């Protein structure tokens, strides 16, 4: 028995457009875990984008994307959402979904999705 | 007296009885959860217990019966969370309705952890540890994170991966536990109130042939009060360290002969501690007194609290003088009275047990902690007063269920429960 | 690890003062730095504290008025006290803890009198 995180919502949009990212979780009780979006950009190290608590009350964003991104979950469809708005070139990267918080990122990660503005 | 708060799960976060709380093992991680203050120093967090587990441990599946029942969907909606919370409120009012259980709540509420642990120098009070404080989110959930450490004694979660496996849990650092060393520490519990245990180790069954044996299911209030007794031990720092106890024979009250933690046998009461040799029993007593000696020695040396101004050192030295029943002299310095230590040691270790609480609440329990695991059942609706009440549990006189604990009898009250299969 | 305080006051009620704590080593990483005051024939109190992350706390009786500052490059901790009342009259110490288990090393103190 193992976990699966598969994300969708990818590719070029013009700056500054919008893009919705998504992630489907299987193999564990989704509703019981904090979830994070993390991105990898060219030449740059790994960067944490946002996280959300079990019940969606707690949301946290990097200051890099704060005015622009919103983080959502639907515990019924076992889906995680990242809504990207006012997209910049700075945002072009490999977007991952992974368990836990900024300060406790957890091993499980998805395949990854590419976004390019 | 003890007051049990009432609330709904969707009630707003007012930071009075409902806060967003970062529990001890999640310290500095940023994980907050909606917490509900059922009583002073006691919180209910209607979430699954996940720390120390793999997320796929919750999902285990396959004509056989196993002792462990899994259900990952438990507490997976706000309405489920609210049922858990209302059930917990009802179980606590159940506990409060006899003098014996209200007293238990009070010693738990008043049993505050020492301000520090083994790592803290004798001179200081330090409240900045996971076993003395938790983080309260004081900013709005919308805003940049700001938090404040509050005191707390007990935090109750929903089940981990195995639903019927209720457990009381202490905080361990570098292989030591403040809860086992005189200090006390914030206690935690994973609890699941409707998946209860079943037992047939009762003295009436002792003569009985195989197909004449009786079967009962537990009162969840008693399952909880048992867990609260571990909680009381951990708050007074006397919870027994790793010490498995091996019987030299099956005795009449036993059903199995497996090794059991000494902490369990004292908690169960009955005849279970007769299994413990007086030699090991004396050293447990010796170790506690030595730990209490270490506490009083601190109380004479503490000059400062380094973490929290607004903490009054004098006030707290006095509160702890009450917790541990220490005696004071003309220097203002404290010391142990061994005669007064024995009173406190006895009430904590032998005063509250599962056995005497069951007798006092008129609840059928098992004859000994040395009993086989049976498959657990599910109580359909503890919130329905036709099945389960605050005053008498399943054994309601008005439904003729009071005699011979028929309310708990699997062969009689089959509408109270269903098989988990 | 050594500490020396400076900044001594006979200042009028409502005036202000800046205390200084000089350390023999690096102060950026310490588990604990705090300002303490002991009145004549009374007990020490924690006035203001900084934690290893930089979380700072204050006694209620001094909030708004006292602010903890920190110069790493000079390894020095300041207490900037404004609007001092006569009640703030005491000998002020400065203590530091290298770890949760390192005992406090104290300074000799610096006096504050508030007519
Ligand atoms: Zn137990």
């Amino acid at each position: 028995s193992q976990v699966q995180l598969v994300e969708s919502g990818g590719g070029l949009v013009q700056p500054g457009g919008s893009l919705r990212l998504s992630c489907a979780a299987s193999g564990f009780p989704f509703h019981a875990y904090y979830m994070s979006w993390v991105r990898q950009a060219p030449g740059k190290g790994l960067e944490w984008v946002s996280h959300i608590g079990n019940g969606g009350i707690i949301t946290r964003y990097a200051d890099s994307v704060k005015g622009r991104f919103t983080i959502s979950r639907d515990n019924a469809k076992n889906t995680l959402y990242l809504q990207m708005t006012n997209l910049k070139p700075e945002d072009t990267a490999l977007y991952y979904c992974t368990l836990g918080t900024r300060d406790d990122l957890g091993p499980e990660r998805g395949q990854g999705t590419q976004v390019t503005v | 007296p003890v007051t049990i708060n009432n609330f709904n799960y969707n009630d707003p976060i007012d930071n009075n009885n409902i806060i967003m709380m970062e529990p001890p093992f999640a310290r500095g991680t940023g994980r907050y959860y909606k917490a509900f203050k059922i009583t002073d120093r006691i919180w209910i967090i209607p979430e699954r217990y996940t720390f120390g587990y793999k997320p796929e441990d919750f999902n285990k599946s396959s004509n056989r019966d196993v002792c462990e029942y899994y259900d990952p969907d438990y507490l997976n909606t706000n309405d489920k969370k609210n049922i858990f919370l209302q059930t917990m409120i009802k179980l606590f009012n159940r506990i409060k309705s006899k003098p014996l259980g209200e007293k238990l709540l009070e010693m738990i509420i008043n049993g505050i952890p020492y301000l520090g642990d083994r790592r803290v120098p004798l001179e200081e009070f330090n409240t900045n540890i996971a076993s003395v404080t938790v983080n309260k989110l004081i900013s709005n959930p919308g805003e940049v994170e700001r938090k404040k450490g509050i005191f707390a004694n007990l935090i109750i979660f929903g089940p981990g991966p195995v639903l019927n496996e209720n457990e009381t849990i202490d905080i361990g650092i570098q292989n030591h536990f403040a809860s086992r060393e005189g200090f006390g520490g914030i206690m935690q519990m994973k609890f699941c109130p409707e998946y209860v245990s079943v037992f047939n180790n009762v003295q009436e069954n002792k003569g009985a042939s195989i197909f004449n044996r009786r079967g009962y299911f537990s009162d969840p209030a008693l399952i909880l009060m048992h867990e609260l007794i571990h909680v009381l031990h951990g708050l007074y720092g006397i919870k027994v360290d790793d010490l498995p106890i091996v019987p030299n024979e099956k005795k009449f009250f036993m059903q199995s002969t497996d090794a059991i933690q000494a902490e369990e046998l004292y908690t169960f009461g009955g005849q279970d501690p007769s299994i413990i040799t007086p030699s090991t029993d004396k050293s447990i007593y010796d170790k506690v007194l030595q730990n209490f000696r270490g506490i009083v020695d601190r109380l004479n040396k503490v000059l400062v609290c380094i973490s929290d101004p607004n903490i009054n050192i004098n006030i707290y030295k006095n509160k702890f003088k009450d917790k541990y029943k220490f005696v004071e002299d003309s220097e203002g310095k404290y010391s142990i009275d061994v005669e007064s230590f024995d009173k406190l040691y006895k009430s904590l270790m032998f005063g509250f047990t599962e056995t005497n609480i069951a007798e006092n609440y008129k609840i059928k329990t098992r004859a000994s902690y040395f009993s086989d695991s049976l498959p657990p059942v599910k109580i359909k609706n503890l919130l329905d007063n036709e099945i389960y009440t605050i005053e008498e549990g399943f054994n309601i006189s008005d439904k003729d269920m009071e005699k011979e604990y028929r309310g708990q009898n699997k062969a009689i009250n089959k509408q109270a429960y269903e098989e988990i299969s | 690890v050594q500490l020396v305080e400076s900044g001594g006051g006979l200042v009028q009620s409502g005036g202000s003062l800046r205390l200084s704590c000089a350390a023999s080593g690096s102060i950026d990483s310490l588990y604990h730095m705090g300002w303490y005051r002991q009145a004549p024939g009374k007990e020490r109190e924690l006035v203001a504290r900084v934690q290893d992350g930089g979380s700072t706390a204050y006694k209620d009786s001094v909030k708004g008025r006292f602010t903890i500052s920190r110069d790493f490059s000079r390894s020095t901790m300041y207490l900037q006290m404004n609007s001092l009342k006569p009640e703030d009259t005491a000998i002020y110490y400065c203590a530091a803890k290298s770890t949760i288990s390192t005992p406090l090393s104290w300074g000799q103190g610096t006096q504050v009198t508030v007519s």
